[PDB]
């Protein structure tokens, strides 16, 4: 019989248990006790996740790493840690997620502060759309749908398959493209950017899929150590190996946001409900380098000096075209998607580094960067228009940091970070992969890069230039509380996002310790 | 390597359909006829997979693409129109050529990626298929895939959410049954009881045609205001 | 191409005769132009005029559109149960485990589905 | 025949597939061609998996319908919101986000 | 052992492998021009009429008589009509429909010409799916019949024929997956092997069950009948189709009516072998009887398919889509797992758990479908309120 290292597996087997409980509890639990139960079995299984991973983490610090299923799944130090870097994140969305509106006279509040309208099926607008608002109804299927995704998430860095690295890129889009069109204000944008980021992620899962025919081809094996082996080995097409590595790298990048594939993320990110945005913008960069990675660092080493180059005119691009896109941008959702483009960039730099340096900076600055990103959008969430709509317009930002000075120091400790400042956990991060990068004989993407956060620091400052040197205009936003939840959120996100800047040895010495994949 | 003459033929004539059929659901300006083209392409590309020794593989292509494109022939007839013919011409200025242009290098590009690649040895697939092709995949899928094989059950699970969050109506849009709308204050009934029927002319009986009223003009009623007043 | 060509062999046979009997639909029996004979089928009613036809007809709806998307779903997943019922005595207790598992999951979603309300409209 | 006249016309029907995403504003037709796409890219494993003399891409292929057939069918869901709200399964008409 | 059996398939010469598939062809027509007959005939006797008695001896030839003036009657092409696919869809339901029953197993071994060949044109490892498949591709037909006329009715027709296949369609899948785990393997003469100790009706009566509601939709036949539905659609897709397009139809509808009889005989009622009171005999399951019973349980199928057409109304398409997704499919998957489970134990000496929970299982699914058709559909409903206009005082 096939033995299962259910151990091993027990964060992803966790998720996914937890997901189809929620299933579970949407199908048989009366209405009204749906999202205690729902939110009380997600966090609570992603928190179990998070202990289960640094189990898993204790039980690696001998083997260096092992296969789970029979290959299909591998859990070394680098897919641990993005693991456990998933979790954490994925508990912060969650947070995010369910939050509630503030408080009413009714007790109808609706999940409605996390940005989810209460009848997506409802037209926009419609008097049916209306009543169910006032009636307070909320579908909680957002909870199952996003364990899903971080499930699997979860899989992507692990999956030791080309089989199974594309199912866990399925399993983690469709959840990820329902939950784009459920957004509660701006239903029209929301629904558009639905269906924009379903169909590009479409057209680059079939890309995905054929790159990875084409390395199988080229190894006739489907297991990343194996097509390791056969491209060393030079039993391979190696045309075919190399047709396939362009093809596969298509869709990363398309997850990841390099420039060639960049323009979903922008309006997906801008249209998404915004907790959904927060969470997606952290754990499915993650996830998507990390599955980067396992290619690149165990899959195909071997062809470094075939897909290099490419890299370097991606990584060129993604911190170029990201950067200077976001100078002339007025909208503060828009501006943080075209920065995710830009910090994609900056991770490739790191990636296209191919030593242990580069992946030990590549999973510092995802946990730092995820962080931060969350952080921020979460923030973003809370500056409400008059309407309640969330004012995103930068322009309409002036002045807020005067009006609520903790969240205005906040979201400039957020910008900073992304711009790199130092003592941010930002500058950290990018000099972690910059210096692995260096290493790795690629300076000139050092420099390239250095040039680009310059220019990225004029799009970062002028939004705390609106925020605090501004005076406010006479209809400028309010802050939503609106719950505990979303608070904690924040700060906890800020906290890490200042600890990992001021004092970064710890994690780092994670990051180090998982530099190695099992090749 | 070189196959079967029989199977070139066989590979020669589906896969022209199988493309002929491609270039139909891209160019086919009628919905439906690109739903009937992608059903083409996809039994065509089942008996391709029979051709190359994968006989549960072209088999399963060929049920559930079929179900599969009925489906998809039901929600263009919903959504599209049951005959409507769509122009084709760019909205986009210049996206034509360029989509044109970018298709056809990649292509391209890939084919010359591709280049020869079974002269390197073509392995005959008998090995494997001894014992049963179904029995071979079952053994791979439980065995060295059953992790995909159980995510599989996932991406159902969100298939089937999603699509009961978008697209399943709740009680607030619930259509009024017949006995609902049977007892509106009087449903129809003293409403109009059955609304007047359409005109019946000498030349002229469709339902588009309004009836006289004795003043001699059309009543407003006779006809479904949906239609275009005419007839 | 054994076990097949005999398959050809009766599909060609088809092919022909289903060629042939629509060719004699259309060539044998008389056959006389006529403009109502033509016209759609409407029970004797005049045919609504096909020069308005794009205003009404246009988009048929489906009240079981969402059963069609799960009718998708469902038979692309128990296509899987047919390698393991073929193989099931030669996969062993493990395989019969996975399988009750995976099944699980579908009736899990089967059942929120049904319970739910997805099921109702036709 | 040469096996590989198999690739490349899978290598054609991908491309093909493409070039509907790119050419074609119907929904449902897009999802016609990322299914096109899908069945190249099964077309490539079968043939990859007779010449490796192993069924492994066979069931790759079987795992890549299963996934196009749920990327439809989320695909569906989306374009059936996007149609009640909007009267219409054009892309083009989702153009709001721009800039 | 392996099936198909490698020494009996594939070694047909060239003229051996051709003149069974015309037999085949020859045999499938006759047994279409039988069925137009005998059921007329039958219904006539379960209505006290006769039916055809005059056109040629005994009736003999009113099948026949009916297929020739098709073939003599004006072959219209309606204005309006999508003249491809509206002259397609005929063509699409037949072929298909001829195709699936390549895989039906006839009869076993037979010496003709000097050649050991089976009595069937062929088999597939995956044959039953394969009867599927082309079953499948045969709907095609019906729905593009039905929507490239250009009118209503036809449209109608073909929206409810594709309605019949989410209704059904996946019912056939599941019931096959007990025949194919009692049995397996997929191969028809493989599962007749199989079914030599005991029919798999009596083990598998849940799937039998389940898998002929499901071909009696498949086949588009009463109490279903939903895509022609001459009371609600007047002709249904097949209007405006008239000559031999309409005679394709109906051949195809007929065609498709032997082919899922004769799969119901090959999986569940032991294929071609001969039965109890027969069995006895030496050599009944030899030479060409096997053929002889093989039709004879066919014609079983097709006699119940003329008795629910007699017996029954016809149900509306969305019941019918009710029956199928819950009733059917969850009977049969439930039914699938049972199966599975039970198999297991015995495997592993568990026998009287294995008793135990077959027996729990049936219980509690005849139980619980009975609440659906009695509790769900409930045989009560409320009263009503009055209304602008007066009304009289009820007793």
């Amino acid at each position: 019989t096939p033995s299962i290292e259910y151990g091993l597996l027990s964060p992803m087997l966790i998720v996914f248990g937890v997901a189809i409980a929620g299933v579970l509890i949407e199908a048989l639990a009366p209405r009204q006790s749906r999202y205690p139960l729902q939110v009380t079995l997600a966090l609570g299984g992603l928190i179990a996740t998070v202990v289960a991973v640094v189990f898993v983490a204790r039980g690696l610090s001998g083997t260096p790493g092992r296969p789970a299923v029979l290959g299909a799944v591998v859990l070394d130090a680098p897919a641990v840690f993005l693991q456990g870097t998933i979790a954490l994140v994925g508990i912060l969305g969650i947070m995010l997620i369910a939050e509630r509106q503030k408080a009413t006279v009714s007790a109808g509040e609706a999940r409605g502060l996390e940005d989810f309208t209460p009848q997506a099926s409802a037209v926009a607008g419609s008097v049916a759309e209306q009543l169910a608002t006032k009636t307070g109804v909320m579908q909680t299927e957002v909870f199952p749908l996003t364990m899903f995704a971080i499930g699997g998430m979860l899989l992507f860095p692990a999956a030791d398959d080309l089989l199974t690295m594309f199912v866990a890129l399925e399993v983690l889009s469709l959840p990820l493209y329902l939950l784009c069109g459920l957004a509660r204000r701006r239903r029209l944008l929301s629904q558009e950017a639905a269906l924009k980021y379903f169909l590009l992620g479409a057209f680059s899962s079939a890309f995905f899929i054929y790159g990875a025919a084409m390395l199988y081809g080229s190894a006739g094996t489907l297991d990343l150590s194996g097509i390791a082996e056969s491209v060393a080995a030079g039993s391979g097409n190696t045309s075919l190996a190399l047709l396939g590595v362009a093809l596969l790298l298509v869709g990363v990048l398309f997850k990841v946001g390099a420039v060639p594939f960049h323009s979903w993320i922008p309006d997906v990110y801008q249209g998404a409900p915004t907790s959904i945005t927060a969470f997606m913008a952290a754990a499915t960069k993650i996830a998507a380098f990390g599955a980067m990675l396992r290619i690149f660092y165990v899959a195909v080493p071997a062809l470094r000096d075939d897909w290099r180059p490419v890299l370097w005119a991606i990584a060129i691009l993604t911190m170029v075209v990201g950067t200077v896109t976001a100078v002339t941008q007025t909208d503060v959702k828009r501006m943080l998607a075209y920065s995710a483009v830009a910090h994609s960039g900056f991770i490739l730099t790191g990636v296209i580094a191919a030593n242990p340096a580069g992946v030990s900076s590549t999973l510092f600055y995802l946990f730092a960067y995820g962080f931060s990103t969350l952080g921020a959008f979460a923030v973003v969430g809370l500056i409400r228009n008059a309407a309640g709509d969330e004012e995103t317009s930068m322009a309409q930002w002036a002045g807020l940091g005067r009006r609520y000075p903790i969240v205005g120091v906040v979201f400039s400790l957020f910008l900073l970070a992304f711009a790199g400042i130092p003592l941010t956990s930002g500058f950290v991060s990018k000099f972690a992969v910059f210096k692995a990068a260096g290493e790795g004989g690629a300076i000139p993407l050092v420099i390239i890069g250095v040039i680009a956060s310059a220019v990225a620091a004029y799009f970062y400052v002028r939004v705390i230039v609106l925020m605090f040197f501004t005076e406010p205009p006479d209809d400028a936003p309010e802050l939503v509380v609106p719950s505990g939840l979303s608070t904690a959120v924040v700060t906890v996100t800020a906290a890490v996002t200042f600890a990992l800047g001021a004092l970064p040895q710890p994690l780092l010495d994670l990051a180090n310790s998982a530099e190695t994949f099992l090749h | 390597a070189r196959t079967s003459t029989s199977e070139a033929v066989v590979f020669w004539v589906v896969g022209t359909v199988a493309l002929v059929g491609a270039i139909g659901v891209v160019a086919a300006r009628k919905a439906v006829y690109s739903a009937v083209f992608l059903a083409c392409t996809m039994i065509s590309l089942a008996v391709l997979y029979i051709a190359q020794d994968a006989p549960f593989l072209g088999v399963v292509q060929i049920v559930v693409y079929t179900g599969a494109v009925m489906m998809l022939f039901l929600f263009v007839l919903m959504l599209i129109g049951v005959d409507l013919t769509e122009s084709l011409v760019e909205t986009i200025k210049g996206h034509r050529i360029a989509a044109l242009i970018a298709g056809a290098g990649f292509g391209i590009l890939v084919i010359a990626g591709i280049g020869n690649v079974s002269v390197a040895g073509f392995s005959g697939l008998a090995a494997a298929n001894s014992g049963g092709n179904v029995e071979g995949l079952a053994a791979l899928i439980f065995t060295r895939y059953l992790w995909a094989f159980e995510l599989t059950s996932a991406l159902l699970i969100t298939a089937a959410l999603g699509a009961m969050v978008l697209a399943h109506r709740e009680r607030f849009e619930r259509r009024k049954t017949q006995r609902e709308l049977a007892i509106e204050r009087f449903q129809t009934g003293g409403h109009p009881t059955p609304l007047p029927n359409p005109g019946v002319y000498a030349r002229h009986n469709s339902v588009d045609v309004p009836a006289r009223l004795p003043d001699g003009s059309e009543s407003p009623l006779s006809v479904s205001t949906i239609l275009p007043h005419r007839t | 191409m054994a076990l097949y060509t005999p398959i050809l062999i009766l599909g060609a046979i088809a092919a022909v005769f289903a060629v042939v009997s629509v060719g004699i639909a259309l060539v044998i029996g008389p056959r006389r132009f006529n403009r109502s004979k033509l016209e759609a089928y409407e029970c004797g009613i005049d045919p609504l005029p096909p020069v308005a036809a794009g205003l009404t007809g246009q988009r048929i709806p489906i009240r079981y559109y969402l059963i069609a998307m799960l009718f998708i779903v469902f038979d692309i997943e128990i296509v899987f149960l047919y390698p393991w019922a073929v193989a099931f005595d030669s996969l062993g207790l493990f395989a019969v485990i996975e399988m009750l598992l995976f099944m699980l999951t579908v009736f899990v979603a089967y059942a929120y589905v049904w319970r739910r309300g997805g099921l109702n409209w036709d | 025949m040469n096996p590989d006249n198999y690739l490349y016309l899978s290598a054609l029907l991908f491309t093909i597939g493409a070039a509907g995403v790119l050419l074609r504003r119907n929904a449902i037709v897009m999802f016609m061609c990322v299914e096109l796409m899908l069945n190249a890219a099964n077309l490539a494993f079968v043939n990859f998996s007779r010449m490796h003399g192993q069924l492994d891409g066979q069931v790759v292929a079987f795992f890549t319908m299963v996934v196009a057939a749920c990327e439809v069918v989320v695909g569906l869901a989306i374009i059936m919101a996007i149609f009640r709200t909007r009267r219409s399964a054009s892309v083009d008409d989702a153009n709001l986000l721009k800039h | 052992m392996t099936h198909p059996d490698p020494t009996l398939f594939g070694h047909d010469p060239w003229w051996l492998m051709l003149a069974k598939a015309v037999a085949i062809f020859v045999f499938l027509l006759l047994t279409v021009l039988s069925a137009i007959l005998i059921e007329r005939k039958l219904l006539g006797r379960m209505q006290m009429r006769f039916g055809p008695n005059r056109v040629g001896p005994a009736g003999l030839l009113q099948s026949l008589a009916d297929g020739i003036k098709l073939a003599l009657k004006e072959g219209l092409v309606p204005a309006g009509v999508d003249k491809p696919i509206y002259l397609l869809a005929p063509v699409i339901s037949v072929i298909p429909a001829f195709v699936a029953f390549s895989v039906i197993p006839l009869g076993g071994a037979v010496s003709v010409f000097g050649h050991r060949t089976p009595l069937q044109l062929t088999d597939l490892p995956v044959a039953v799916l394969f009867i599927l498949a082309a079953t499948s591709i045969g709907v095609y037909g019906i729905v593009l019949a039905g929507w490239a006329s250009g009118s209503t009715y036809p449209l109608l027709g073909g929206l409810r024929s594709s309605a019949q296949v989410v209704s059904y369609e996946i019912a056939m899948g599941l019931s096959f997956v007990a025949v194919f785990l009692y049995a397996g393997t997929m191969s028809t003469s493989g599962i007749v092997a199989a079914q030599d100790r005991t029919w798999f009706v009596f083990l598998l009566l849940p799937s039998f069950l389940v898998y002929v509601v499901s071909m009696v939709g498949e086949t588009n036949r009463a109490p279903f009948d939903l895509p022609e539905a001459e009371g609600e659609l007047v002709g249904g897709f097949h209007t405006e189709y008239s000559s031999l397009k309409f005679a394709m139809f109906m051949l195809a509808e007929y065609v498709n009516m032997t082919t899922v009889s004769a799969l119901a005989t090959t999986m569940f009622l032991g294929g071609w072998h001969a039965p109890f009171p027969f069995n006895l005999i030496d050599g009944a399951n030899s030479g060409w009887w096997p053929l002889l019973w093989f039709t004879a349980k066919v014609w079983t199928f097709m006699f119940l398919y003329f008795w629910l057409r007699a017996t029954l109304p016809r149900l509306r398409y969305d019941q019918f889509m009710a029956l199928g997704w819950k009733v059917l499919i969850p009977v049969s998957l439930l039914w699938i797992m049972v199966v599975a489970i039970t198999r297991s134990l015995r495997q592993h000496g568990e026998g009287t758990w294995a008793a135990w929970l077959l027996t729990a299982a049936v219980v509690v699914v005849v139980a619980l479908i009975w609440g659906l058709a009695t509790s769900l559909r409930r045989r009560t409903v409320q009263p009503p309120p009055p209304q602008s206009t007066g009304a009289y005082p009820v007793p």
